[PDB]
DNA sequence: ATCTTTCCTATTGCTTTAAAGGCAGAGGACTGTATTGATCAGTCCAAACTTCTTTCTGCATGTACATGGAAAACTGGCCAAGGCAAACACGTCCGGAATGATGGTATTTAAGAACAAACATTCCCTGGTATCAGCAAGTACAGTGCCCTGCTGACAGA
DNA sequence: TCTGTCAGCAGGGCACTGTACTTGCTGATACCAGGGAATGTTTGTTCTTAAATACCATCATTCCGGACGTGTTTGCCTTGGCCAGTTTTCCATGTACATGCAGAAAGAAGTTTGGACTGATCAATACAGTCCTCTGCCTTTAAAGCAATAGGAAAGAT
């Protein structure tokens, strides 16, 4: 039930594509780290914000519309979710 | 002999794929345990509605993609083509992050 | 100049259920910038109170202080089985940071790693990490303290990460010599000269920038010993 | 005699709802009175840029034979005009994609 | 019963056949023209409380919705939506 | 497949104060994307109404405009001698933008600079360029049109600084070729193999990524002449 | 008479008397003081603003006041000030 | 008769006033209705970030052997902490400079 | 009476203090140019914004409540003037 | 022969001086003169109070520093100590400006 | 190691800006009543979590090697440093006028209340767009073969 | 006996052919958008009241223009140092392409959790009138800071 290791569930064959879809050639091998640690630091900001706002709710569960508002929050509006 | 692309030709070709398409590009159910381990640190026993997962692999699917965008305009600004972690993080040190 | 630090009562003994009061008596006016600490015997100290009345995380409302200017008091009000330590007021409130005396009571995630204990010879220097993890690494700054059975607890300097500011005190200043690796998410301390009195156990501490946050966290101590 | 009721989109001419944009204003707390013609002026902008943004998505669909709007249709109308962009400069859509660009000294050769 | 949802798809799709009669849209789309709807709601919105609220005065009239539009919306999407707007509310004053 | 525009009142005259109606008709719906200019012998034409209803910046009121759908008319109340001049309907509600045949009136800061005239003998190439200054460069679309006596005006293609996405006229896709710089602020037209027929005036317009924005800003535009 | 124009120079030059007796202030940093007084209650009130429109609540509690403050300051700065807002709440209702 | 009126700062035990901050919440189209302890905890958060800032400003002059706060000492106290950088990144102080830093690079061999 | 051009008022001395307030060591001779473009165009935006305000006030003197707000608005806040 | 610094020593003792003080860094009638400019194709015979124009001023340099800082890094990026054009272009499109 | 230049430090004067003191009005506090938003206990079903089972498809590992990155060297030219003359920025002072603020009237317009009904949301159904699969057709990549140009050994002329 | 020139060989460059990938058409089908139907709740109409705002006059505060004088700053020119750009080489490190394993995805069922509606109710906040005292504007005093002068020490350049 406790989960411990999920940030190397990024792999490098999707870091790969999410760079190819940013238009890189070239990928040196040092740059999966970077990027997974990029990535924590960001859902941790967002994840943050978004279970303040359910907590300030008095719920339990994590609605889009948190998630959204938690984006927005940021200066990152995010279109498609009920905003 | 086997036929063989030159390096960087599928590069290119992968390049335009996934430019062109859409669909994410993270495996859902690795991502929804990443965000259910982040939130374990802020209030245990946290539930997730499905579209609260997708709005934030949305968001960070886009947002990496734009940092790679910032992070290639740096690597090509020093002459070259591999991207490196000193391009990622002068990227983000002009983005204010 | 420096505050001199005075805890009243040296030692005491106590039975199970009764409350017990430790005085810290600061030479200058600190304006309500104190800690309290618990140090059990061979390991770290934890923090108890800070800003002289303010429960750190994790204490049991069983511990109380109390005072603001010069006199400060703490308070046990039911002695648990484990409350027998050494107990410390830590005034912050000028730059040189001053350790009291220590009460010695006796009854009837955060995280900071550091090396093991090192053997030194005289003259030379020796360089020990502090490893942190758990938490915004350029966010806080890393407090050295040294210990020693006579002195005591005596503060050495700090390092901030953010922009690599230090601050030494006096008795240390060229002794002692702090950096830090935002790599490696690491602070060293470099230590020189080596002499016989600097045999002694060096904690690092974890402590936020703000004005009010005290040594809140603290490493496991490396113990060096000086032939 | 009562007259019958007229909905004030159809006296401004509008398609987008004027009642709903001045109950909204009322509700969302942006002022203590709110005047006669600030719905209908608002009402009027937001069907504007609704529509520009339908359409442009609209041509864009039809270049690529498709008869639907999608995402990524939205996406490549507000990307491929500077005013547009900049507007929403700062917003992701779902499911949109990028536009294709490649820098040229990637290319071959 | 449950709460009812409100939202702009009838009025988008109204628009979207105005301006594209044989042409449809999909679910996800009208979401996000939704969520876009909103968001220049409130961005005018609030830019126009902001306006009343700095020269001291207690009501929201088309001037400060006039401005927050030129102050908003860059270029030519400002002159034309400032058209559409007076449009609108001379028509509504005419009837 | 294009949509002829077709003005009935090839030529009219008329005296000073009273009123005159110019009506153009589409061949298909073009939903009000209708512009009406008025040319001055040998010179650029400038705007009068655009989105079929609404006055260009500097008009006045005197110039009033009507329509929708396939039926459209031009309407000028007070006439002066100024009013002498062409005018011409143009609907850019499809892809191939299509201008009126005109009709000829005779009464009883943005800026794009461009080249002068120049003489070409056949078969060479050349490249006129459109120097524009005043406005944002990359937020407008610059437009080009053709000119002739026998043809009219003619509407060429565009190219978009913003992104450099160009938009041919299928009679003149290969024969015309646009590109820009940024740094200058210019954009180049090339046209490739000239022949007789291709001794013309050209002129760049400046319109806006707006869908009902039309050509409001023109050029002096340059004379090609082909031996 | 001249109208008059409020400021929060007297409470800040009260807490600088606080907290540092001797030292006094310029009044351009006393202006700069005031100017940061005024945006972090922009803020703070903006964001409880929010919060209370989002749960559907008519009133600006102690609750929206500390959610937003947890929301903007970061770090320690939030719980130093979540603490400071508690004791003075605690302080105010034993009155 | 009435008693003796006494200050809610006072009541609260703050220096920043309680009542003001309510009438500015009230006139500031936050909400329709406010609670007693709104103004209270918000005074409360602002005299804090007040007194934070000011003594590392105080610190900071005291460091030039000066008397007076100038915005230099500000601007001194906020660059140097990393959270109040954070809350004021997006802001400029007037007069405050900047913060001697030189990139090692360009430092003499 | 009128103004014609006073961008070249910005000079190169004042370009370098700046650039050298900024950390620079050594600058290329194109840099000022450059520089006077980018401030032209965003004193043309702050300016834009000012101005639309003082408008909507029926003001016709620009006053320092007008440039804050518009430097506000540009995520730009400016403390010292906000009274 | 006369005393010389050799290059790139002045330039530091400046950097030092000018990052020490607090000081507006460009003339002041110069900068109203522009400001004026600037504003009259915005609306013909504006006036502006004096603190209007030094809070343009006050914005304005912090916004060049700001800008000189990146451009310094982007600089340094591309193992280099002078600043080009090109390296202002590439903060500013990192900043997305 | 020595000479030159810059910065930093320490008096003394004077300058100006911060700090103290006083008055009035407007805004904050006190008391009571109305009422309205919000709390608390039950209930239901929409949806979230948990487990199983194929079913692959994508990830992981390993091998060959092509080529991009980094170091070294070398030079031209581009920018730093300094000198001197002139420009014009800073200070300041006065005249004039354009503009902002205040006060009183009167004048338009928005809040509030009650009722009718008409518009919007949720359910249901269906059929046309879009997805998937197979087969040509076009495009472009990579390697090989044929033709071509410059360098070096042996011949011919001197 | 010595030197220039020609045929053979090394190195380049263009054209042809094999091959992999992506696109385009056709056919089948499946699933998502659009049209029709009932309810509830939200908008429109009418009247009254009052309050926010336009307009007009006046005063006075502040901004623009101009004028002069001093002296610091800018512009231009010269010299030369060192740095940006180019060329070469090498190697290590990413790219491309097998093959196999396993877990991500999807359908299904079962269990369970909790979000939201409903009703009762109750604690807190708006509103009103009154009293009073706290804060902003005006005025006057003195102490921190700026400026000028002189001396010492650190650092750059030789």
């Amino acid at each position: 039930k406790v989960l411990r290791d999920n940030i190397q569930g990024i792999t490098k064959p999707a870091i790969r594509r999410l760079a190819r879809r940013g238009g890189v050639k070239r990928i040196s091998g040092l740059i999966y780290e970077e990027t997974r640690g990029v990535l924590k630091v960001f859902l941790e900001n967002v994840i943050r914000d978004a279970v303040t706002y359910t907590e300030h709710a008095k719920r339990k569960t994590v609605t889009a519309m948190d998630v959204v508002y938690a984006l927005k929050r940021q200066g990152r509006t995010l279109y498609g979710f009920g905003g | 002999k086997p036929h063989r692309y030159r390096p960087g030709t599928v590069a290119l070709r992968e390049i335009r794929r996934y430019q062109k398409s859409t669909e994410l590009l993270i495996r859902k159910l690795p991502f929804q345990r990443l965000v259910r381990e982040i939130a374990q640190d802020f209030k245990t026993d946290l539930r997730f509605q499905s579209s609260a997962v997708m709005a934030l692999q949305e968001a960070c699917e886009a947002y990496l993609v734009g940092l790679f965008e910032d992070t290639n305009l740096c690597a090509i600004h020093a002459k070259r083509v591999t991207i490196m972690p000193k391009d990622i993080q002068l990227a983000r040190r002009i983005r204010g992050e | 100049m420096d505050i001199k630090m005075t805890q009243s009562p040296s030692s005491m003994h106590a039975s199970l259920g009764e409350r017990v009061t430790i005085t810290c008596k600061a030479s200058q006016d600190i304006r309500s910038y104190l800690s309290w600490y618990q140090q059990k015997p061979w390991k770290s100290p934890k923090t108890l109170i800070y800003y002289a009345t303010s429960l750190a995380d994790g204490v049991p409302s069983r511990f109380s202080g109390s005072g603001s200017g010069q006199d400060f008091s703490l308070t046990i009000n039911n002695l648990e089985s484990d409350d027998t330590a050494t107990y410390y007021c830590l005034q912050h409130g000028e730059s040189p940071y001053t350790f009291g005396s220590g009460t010695k009571l006796e009854i009837k995630e955060v995280q900071l790693q550091q090396s093991g204990p090192e053997l030194v010879e005289p003259g030379t220097s020796v360089k020990m990490p502090c490893k942190a993890s758990g938490y915004t690494f350029t966010s806080y700054t890393i407090q050295w303290v040294k210990q020693t059975p006579r002195q005591g607890l005596e503060w050495i300097g700090y390092i901030y990460p953010y922009n690599a500011g230090t601050k030494y005190n006096e008795k240390f200043k060229g002794k002692a010599t702090l950096t830090s690796d935002k790599s490696s998410s690491t602070v060293y301390m470099e230590l020189s000269s080596l002499t016989s009195e600097d045999s002694a156990v060096y904690y690092c501490a974890r402590k936020s920038s703000r004005l009010r946050s005290t040594l809140d966290y603290w490493g496991q101590g490396t113990s060096v010993t000086v032939s | 005699a009562r007259a019958k009721a007229k909905t004030r989109s159809s006296r401004a001419g509008l398609q987008f709802p004027v009642g709903r944009v001045h109950r909204l204003l009322r509700k969302g707390n942006y002022s203590e009175r709110v005047g006669a013609g600030a719905p209908v002026y608002l009402a009027a902008v937001l069907e504007y840029l609704t529509a520009e943004i339908l359409e442009l998505a609209g041509n864009a669909a039809r270049d690529n034979k498709k008869t639907r709007i999608i995402p990524r249709h939205l996406q490549l109308a507000i990307r491929n005009d500077e005013e547009l962009n900049k507007l929403l400069g700062r917003v992701t859509i779902a499911q949109g994609g990028v536009l294709p660009n490649i820098q040229a000294v990637l290319l071959p050769k | 019963k449950r709460s009812r949802k409100e939202s702009y798809s009838i009025y988008v799709y109204k628009v979207l056949k105005q301006v594209h009669p044989d042409t449809g849209i999909s679910s996800k789309a009208m979401g996000i023209m939704n969520s876009f709807v909103n968001d220049i709601f409130e961005r005018i919105a609030g830019e126009a409380s902001r306006l009343a609220h700095y020269n001291k005065r207690s009501t929201i009239t088309s001037r400060e919705i006039q401005t927050a539009v030129r102050l908003l919306l860059p270029g030519e999407l400002a002159k034309h939506a400032v058209s559409e707007g007076t449009k609108a509310v001379t028509k509504y004053t005419s009837a």
